């Protein structure tokens, strides 16, 4: 009868929507895409800014 | 011959109702960490004594 019963993210009944997205994410870039909504701030944190991002 | 209960040598002091897991050298020891639990004692045993346990 198995040994571990590896649950999945959606089995965690009091996890939040952003919380489940973060738990599923594999890389730091993916996490930043979830967490940072302001596109200019995200661009700064990614070290990749256009002239429009810089002005903003 | 699917047994509901086993007779296993105790690796340490086991009390009645204690959840058991593997210890050193195949002996049975008390545990407080679910997933390591394979059964529980219905008998009390010192150390090196056999203890009857119900598998769960």
């Amino acid at each position: 009868r198995s040994k571990e019963i590896s649950i999945e993210v959606e089995d965690i009944k009091d996890a939040g929507d952003t919380g489940k997205r973060l738990l599923k994410i594999n890389t730091p870039s993916g996490a930043r895409n979830i967490i940072i909504e302001n596109e200019d701030a995200k661009a700064l944190i990614n070290g990749e800014t256009t002239n429009t991002n810089k002005k903003n | 011959y699917p047994l509901a209960a086993w007779q296993v040598i105790a690796g340490s002091d086991i009390k009645v109702g204690d959840n058991l897991t593997t210890g050193k050298d195949g002996t049975a020891v008390p545990t407080d960490d679910p997933s390591t639990v394979f059964g529980y004692a219905v008998e009390e045993a010192q150390e090196g004594q056999l203890v009857t346990l119900v598998i769960s």
